[PDB]
């Protein structure tokens, strides 16, 4: 973490926030904001107008980066002791040299190449930090997720111009064309219209929620594997010989 | 002598003769608020009815008697009646006259010094008895129930079964009791429309009731269906500010249709030279249509006729002629037939009206009308409201007819017989159709209705030239082109209108509202609730106490209660604390509540866990000199309820009907 | 039937901010639109701006960089404030409400008298109030022209009363002269009838609100 | 300003005369938002048209407006001597502004020749004591609104220390002026008399004061 | 609702103090009814039947020759119009006076009570379930349980 920052985040994680725009991030919305007529997020305010809204995450951005300081500095200072029981400090080129022993190769190896490692792994955070700020492209997934919700929302409030089969797709010219006994007819197939569309938005969300919570439990087994210990599994923790 | 009670949860009645035992029943009804202002009397003019009355009394003697309904009670409308005797109880409705302070005379009739057309007659520790008199319908309807006290209302719960249903049609505003120098003391309620649930025991018997607007902690209550709420925070409503007036905009148009001309013309016109007449920059009264021709309803498409004062068009259109009555079913959108094909056709997606009325008497003659023509031959059939009054030769077949009629050449029109001795079908009809351009461009034909002042900055409900809406009407930036009248929106909502009298822009948006949250812990904890707006800055909770500002009638304190503003939204009833803990109720964006210690509900930020920095040095271990054993539990799911389902059992259920018409589904 | 009245310092160095204050008597300020305009002397009528308690604020655009409208419910009032004052806004300023009839920003509709607003630097001075005595010929006619003379002021205006209002009949204060001093000087003379010269006391007051001075003249015949 | 008013215009008691308002297509061709008002010397503005044609409650039916094009016409029918005054016209532009006319200054030709009325005060007893001396010439009730001061020491002209006013428009249509001399307290007793005259229309007319003995 | 009221209707803001006049007219008018007019200015005599439904002791009913009642058996019953199938059985559901039937949670009618003899029957369906067919292979037998 960087303690300059507000939120203490570290250069890869603000890095990474930069690389994904939120369509909506669910905190509070000012009543002037919509009302002003004039903001280019006509979007949202026809969204929350017809209640669709956004409800905030539990867990803010600051406590997130909290959690990842913490598995980091747990990691960096403890190996995967931490992970067990409590965290038992050994010096940094030690864990390495275990981490060497639980590739197959002895452990004087990381010892007599000490430097070397440094600089190949130092060299390589900095192309990971050069491909981040160069290609903007890089976080395809989260961005498809948050498109792919924005653009349901989108859809289900274009779904609002829709007839249905009746005279009109606005419930106040139906009420004020036609008497009651009539209208109710027209409102109802509006009605049945409108819940068939809220119906397909709720199960594309539950199909979409099922996806999303394989991949969240796919990424907390690869915490606990690859961040909390040394994997044996082969391409699980990353391409070659695992050692964090 | 009056002074005020609380009801607490005395007035429930059986709203049904339904049976229903061991179940929660939602009934929304005029019932008795819980915990309601009830006023008290001791022993006097006449009290109001309102909506309904819940009348009280804890007695040993029976001294109360009777009871007396009406308006006026003055011998000028009828007025009920009702009094009992030692064995039997009378009830009349007769025109009485009843004296300034009515009273039975320990019997007598001092009540009243006349009665004239009676109407309809019906005859047959403290004790509290209740009553509860509804006259919706034309129903008197008289519940009862009278248990024993060791009160003015006690704390407990009894329900009120139906007594009497009385079929008189009286419409009634004041009320007064009767009795038999002595004291007395009784008490009044007034009813209003509240939902309840109620909770029918095993034996049929109402034995707990839910007011689903007395409280946020009700409200939960009734959107979860039950009298028990666990440890959370529910979604329960939305709250919403209510219109507070109503504006109404018309153009300033003073001029009188010219209708009297198109239905009191001399001689309508042939159908294939129908007459076309345009009604524009003028106030439609389509009422004042019947006193013009003997016809006998509309036939409207698109619009329905007792809605046509409150709409307005850019234009009208009369179309007036004469066809026979085989024909009048041919003026239709669809249609098709020589009147369709070569006279006179609608298009199919018509917004109108249709007239026709049998004229046998002007457009009959003795010898023969000849004055009214239709076209018979055509070469292609018409387009929707085109006119064709050529009268060239038609040519059936490949020969030229130069001019000239013959085999295969015929003269394209023909004239109706139209002789008085007719059947109906064959008698002349004058038809008068009006097309209606509806509301697109500056409409000039309008309603009779008087338009209001101008309001803005405000939840109104206006109405701009028909277009009825709800919303707050603000000064728009929009820089409309001169020909533009309204903007819509994504939704295709109309989200500005122009103004029809001073020509400017008017932004339309929905007036306030948001979701409703209830935060609580168990109800077998306590009954402390907070509440939390979603999404709102704590300054748009509506706090103003009236009927005109939430859909909810509650209304939790908005200042003494603790107010704390989280990116969540407004949280109101929780006290925010600087310590932090484990999250209990999650509320959001790292707040959570708590109901801890008095006790009350805590609002804090949630604890991620206990700092613990490691000692690190570069040639510094911990070695563990002894472990320990654990045992952990987890549990996994593997299979679940495995159902069937009829289809034909649960859709038609012992229905041949439903069967059949269920297989035509695939 | 509401009356707005203004308030506010008459004098403004240059690269100040003004302000100003409309008081509402008769009326609350609810939801009307509450109108700033200014005149400058011998020239038209310029819209500053406008604002209702909902919010936001229109102001007109050649001024709306340096302009804040704002209303006050709980003390019911409107203040106007403006920035980096220079010359150019020595003017008369009105407040102006709509009605129920004509809401909106055009709704132009209760005008208040106005307060003048002057921009230097010279100095304020209470006037020196000097009884004007018409000649002992000018009185024998029936008729007698006494007046005072508010002399060496600054700056405007000044309100000049006969026996604390009470006289007003045959009363005429002249426009000011603009003296080569820069300083400002008129003559409020009222004629009366040569008979009560012994008998009514005449005294003048004269106000100068930029300066808070009052004074009372007492005018008796030439002796 | 965007909105145009001739500079002035006169007319005689008894006939119509129609001021003008030249706006752009986004103000008065735009809205029926028209207002006009009448405004006085020394006075606040008087709403005398609200929306184009409306009068409010109170004002006389000699008043009329219409709006055809891109101008606004106010219309007074049977003038007489207090419609006399300025008049400006109001708009709506648009996104919540309203934008002012230049002004016209009506002029009514009823109004004949009248002769100016003079006062001379000579200073007080206290300015003397305060070592100052003022002699004030007033002049009221003239028409037209043109007149000239000329100082007098004795017989012989004075030109300096002479401060005159320019004509103002009195409530009664006629115009008003004043005129101070400042003298030392020297020359106000070295002089046997001092006058004041005032020209108008050719015809002069003057005042004297002389210090006092006591 | 009706309103057989005959005072005079009061137009503007002037009040009539029962009297007809400018802006003050007599509520009620007459229609012409001549043998010479229209079709649609003829005279027309309307009856409107309201029915109350059923919800209390019917009053009201159609001819319809009532039958035995038949217990414990699966029978097509019609009890006031209400028309079913199923079994009849005697109940001991403690119906009040008022009370006419009882629903069940899918508002299905579960009891009734006789209108002849005011007692409580419950209503049960009759009699059904799922039949499942246990096979081999056509090609091995067609030879089944049920
Ligand atoms: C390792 O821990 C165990 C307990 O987890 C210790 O066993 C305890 O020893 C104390 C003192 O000898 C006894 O009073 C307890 O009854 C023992 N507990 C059990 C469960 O046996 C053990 O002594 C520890 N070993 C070392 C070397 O510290
Ligand atoms: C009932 O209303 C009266 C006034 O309408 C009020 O004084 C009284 O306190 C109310 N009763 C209760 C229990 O609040
Ligand atoms: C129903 O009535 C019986 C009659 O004895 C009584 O025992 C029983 O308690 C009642 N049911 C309930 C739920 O009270
Ligand atoms: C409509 O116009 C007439 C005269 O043109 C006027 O008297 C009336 O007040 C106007 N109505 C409205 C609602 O402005
Ligand atoms: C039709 O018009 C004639 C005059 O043109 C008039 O005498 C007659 O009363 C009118 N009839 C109707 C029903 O308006
Ligand atoms: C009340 O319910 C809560 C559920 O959150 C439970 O933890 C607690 O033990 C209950 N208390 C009692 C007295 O039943
Ligand atoms: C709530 O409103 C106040 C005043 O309008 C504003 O200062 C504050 O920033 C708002 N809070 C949020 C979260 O928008
Ligand atoms: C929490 O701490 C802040 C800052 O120290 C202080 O302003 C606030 O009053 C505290 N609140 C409580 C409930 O202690
Ligand atoms: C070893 O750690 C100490 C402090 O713990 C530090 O001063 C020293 O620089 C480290 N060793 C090297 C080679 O940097
Ligand atoms: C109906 O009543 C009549 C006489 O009251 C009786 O003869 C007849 O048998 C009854 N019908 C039935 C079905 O019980
Ligand atoms: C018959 O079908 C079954 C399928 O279960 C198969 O196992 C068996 O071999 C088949 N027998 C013959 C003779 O085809």
């Amino acid at each position: 973490p960087d303690p300059s920052k507000p939120s203490k985040r570290s250069f890869i994680e603000d890095l990474l926030f930069n690389k994904v725009t939120l369509a909506d991030a669910g905190f509070i919305k000012q009543y002037g904001d919509c009302l002003g007529d004039i903001a280019a997020r006509d979007l949202i305010c026809a969204q929350k107008f017809n209640g669709l809204t956004v409800l905030p995450p539990l867990l803010t951005d600051e406590m997130i980066a909290q959690y990842t300081s913490a598995l980091l500095a747990g990691t960096i200072t403890s190996g995967w002791t931490f992970g067990a029981g409590a965290a038992l400090q050994i010096p940094f080129a030690m864990q390495m040299a275990y981490r060497f022993n639980g590739i197959g190769v002895t452990q004087n190896v990381l010892y007599e190449n000490q430097k070397l490692i440094a600089n190949q792994f130092n060299s390589a955070i900095g192309k990971i930090q050069d491909s981040l700020s160069s290609t903007a492209s890089a976080l395809g997934k989260l961005q498809d997720v948050v498109n792919h919700n924005a653009q349901a929302l989108n859809t289900l409030v274009k779904q609002l111009s829709s007839k249905f089969g009746a005279i009109s797709s606005v419930l106040n010219d139906i009420l004020s064309r036609l008497d009651p006994p009539e209208a109710e007819v027209q409102i109802d197939r509006l009605i049945t219209g409108r819940l068939q569309s809220l119906q397909t938005y709720v199960t594309q969300q539950l199909i979409r929620a099922a996806e999303i919570r394989a991949s969240a439990n796919l990424a907390a087994t690869k915490m606990s594997e690859c961040v909390l210990g040394q994997s044996k599994r082969v391409d699980f923790c990353g391409k070659g010989y695992h050692l964090m | 002598t009056q002074s005020y009670t609380n009801s607490f949860t005395r007035g429930v009645y059986y709203p049904d003769k339904v049976f229903r035992s061991s179940v929660l029943h939602s009934t929304q009804d005029l019932f008795l608020p819980f915990f309601s202002n009830v006023t008290w009397f001791h022993a006097n003019p006449v009290l109001p009815f309102n909506d309904g009355v819940y009348f009280a009394s804890t007695e040993k003697s029976n001294i109360i008697r009777g009871w007396i309904f009406g308006t006026t009670l003055d011998s000028k409308t009828q007025s009920l009646l009702i009094v009992n005797n030692a064995t039997n109880v009378v009830i009349k409705v007769c025109e009485f006259q009843f004296c300034n302070d009515p009273f039975l005379d320990v019997s007598e009739f001092r009540v009243y010094s006349s009665a004239n057309n009676c109407t309809f007659e019906y005859v047959s520790f403290k004790n509290l008895r209740e009553f509860v008199f509804k006259n919706i319908d034309g129903y008197f309807k008289i519940y009862s129930k009278h248990t024993p006290i060791n009160r003015d209302l006690p704390q407990g719960f009894s329900a009120l079964e139906p007594l009497v249903d009385l079929p008189i049609g009286i419409n009634i505003t004041r009320f007064q009791t009767l009795l038999a120098a002595g004291a007395a003391a009784y008490y009044v309620g007034y009813l209003q429309p509240r939902t309840f649930l109620l909770k029918y025991n095993e034996n049929g018997t109402i034995t707990d009731a839910v007011d689903c607007a007395l409280d946020p902690l009700s409200e939960t209550k009734c959107t979860l269906k039950s009298f028990t709420v666990e440890k959370g925070i529910y979604q329960t409503s939305n709250f919403r500010v209510q219109p507070t007036e109503s504006i109404v905009r018309f153009p300033n148009i003073t001029n009188l249709c010219p209708f009297d001309e198109v239905f009191n013309a001399t001689r309508f016109a042939s159908v294939y030279a129908w007459n076309r007449k345009r009604i524009s920059n003028c106030v439609a009264d389509y009422s004042v249509l019947y006193n013009f021709a003997p016809f006998f309803a509309f036939k409207c498409y698109g619009v329905s006729p007792t809605k046509l004062n409150d709409l307005c068009f850019t234009n009208v259109y009369a179309d007036s002629f004469v066809i026979r009555g085989n024909e009048v079913s041919q003026i239709a959108p669809g249609q098709t037939g020589n009147i369709a094909d070569y006279n006179y056709k609608l298009p199919d997606d018509f917004t109108g009206c249709v007239i026709a009325w049998n004229s046998n008497k002007l457009d009959s003659k003795v010898g023969g009308n000849y004055n009214y023509r239709y076209r018979l031959f055509r070469k292609s059939n018409l387009k929707p409201f085109e006119r064709d009054i050529s009268t060239e030769i038609y040519q059936a077949g490949n020969k030229p007819c130069n001019g000239v009629a013959g085999v295969n050449c015929y003269f394209p029109l023909q004239s109706y017989g139209f002789r008085p001795t007719y059947g109906v079908g064959h008698q002349p009809y004058r038809v008068v159709v009006l097309s209606f351009e509806l509301l697109h461009a500056p409409a000039t034909v309008c309603g009779p209705k008087k338009s209001t002042n101008l309001v803005k900055n405000k939840c109104v409900n206006f109405n701009f030239n028909g277009l009825t809406g709800t919303g707050v009407l603000t000064e728009s930036n929009k820089k409309f082109l001169p020909f533009q009248q309204f903007g819509r929106d994504i939704a295709d909502t109309t989200d500005a209108v122009r103004d029809p009298q001073t020509l400017e822009i008017l932004d339309i948006t929905p007036c306030s509202f948001g979701g409703v949250s209830v935060i609580t812990p168990g109800t077998n904890t306590s009954n402390q609730v907070a509440v939390l707006y979603q999404g709102v800055n704590c300054t748009e909770v509506p706090v103003a106490i009236h009927a005109d500002q939430l859909t909810p009638t509650w209304r939790v304190y908005s200042t003494g209660s603790n107010v704390f503003q989280t990116r969540a939204g407004c949280l109101i009833g929780a006290e925010y604390v600087n310590n932090s803990y484990e999250c209990d109720i999650p509320i959001g964006a790292g707040i959570c509540a708590s109901y801890q210690t008095s006790q009350s509900i805590i609002a804090y930020t949630m604890s991620l866990g206990a700092e613990n920095s490691v000692a690190y040095s570069n040639n510094s271990i911990a070695i563990p000199t002894n472990f320990t054993i654990s045992v952990t539990t987890e549990i996994l799911p593997v299979s679940m309820t495995k159902t069937s389902v009829d289809c034909t059992m649960y859709i038609c259920g012992d229905s041949t009907e439903c069967s059949n018409l269920l297989l035509q589904y695939g | 039937q509401v009356q707005l009245v203004e308030s506010g310092p008459g004098l403004v160095k240059p690269s100040e901010t003004l302000s100003l204050t409309c008081s509402v008597s008769g009326g609350s300020i609810d939801n009307f639109y509450w109108s700033w305009i200014r005149q400058p002397p011998g020239k038209g009528l310029e819209w500053i701006g406008n604002i209702y308690y909902g919010g936001s604020g229109n102001y007109n655009p050649s001024l709306k960089s340096r302009v804040t409208i704002s209303v006050d419910t709980s003390k019911n009032q409107v203040s106007l404030k403006l920035r980096s004052v220079t010359a150019a806004d020595t003017a008369v300023y009105y407040c102006a409400r709509d009605s129920v009839w004509y809401t909106g920003s055009y709704g132009l509709i209760y005008w208040g008298p106005g307060t003048l607003v002057t921009v230097s630097s010279a100095s304020t001075k209470g006037p020196s109030v000097f009884p004007l005595a018409p000649s002992s010929k000018s009185t024998s006619g029936g008729t007698a022209a006494l007046g005072c003379l508010v002399k060496d002021y600054f700056p405007e205006p000044v309100t000049v009363s006969w026996n604390s209002g009470a006289l007003t009949s045959g009363v005429h204060t002249f426009p000011a002269v603009l003296q080569s001093s820069g300083l400002y000087s008129l003559s409020s003379v009222v004629t009366v009838p040569s008979s009560s010269l012994g008998t009514q006391t005449y005294i003048c007051n004269v106000n100068h609100k930029p300066s808070n001075t009052k004074v009372d003249k007492r005018v008796e015949p030439k002796s | 300003s965007v909105v145009t008013q001739p500079a002035s215009v006169s007319g005689s008691p008894g006939q119509s005369i129609t001021i003008s308002c030249t706006g752009t297509s986004s103000d008065v061709g735009s809205y029926n938002l028209v207002s006009w008002f009448q405004q006085h010397p020394g006075k606040a503005p008087k709403l005398m048209i609200y929306e184009v044609t409306k009068r409010p409650s109170g004002i006389s039916n000699r008043f009329s407006g219409s709006k055809s094009g891109n101008t606004a016409s106010l219309t007074i029918s049977r003038l007489q001597a207090e419609d006399e005054a300025d008049y400006y016209c109001c708009s709506y532009a648009g996104s919540s502004t309203v934008v002012f006319g230049g002004g016209t200054k009506l002029t009514v030709l009823g109004q004949p020749k009248a002769n100016p009325t003079v006062t001379l005060f000579p200073p007080s007893s206290e300015e003397l004591q305060a070592n100052k001396a003022t002699l004030v010439c007033l002049i009221s009730d003239f028409y037209p609104g043109a007149v000239t001061v000329a100082w007098k020491a004795d017989s012989s002209p004075v030109k300096a220390g002479v401060e005159t006013t320019t004509p103002s428009k009195q409530s009664n249509n006629k115009y008003a002026a004043s005129s101070y001399l400042s003298l030392t307290p020297e020359q106000w007793k070295s002089h046997r008399s001092y006058s004041c005259q005032v020209t108008h229309e050719g015809s002069t007319v003057e005042k004297t004061v002389a210090p006092t003995e006591c």
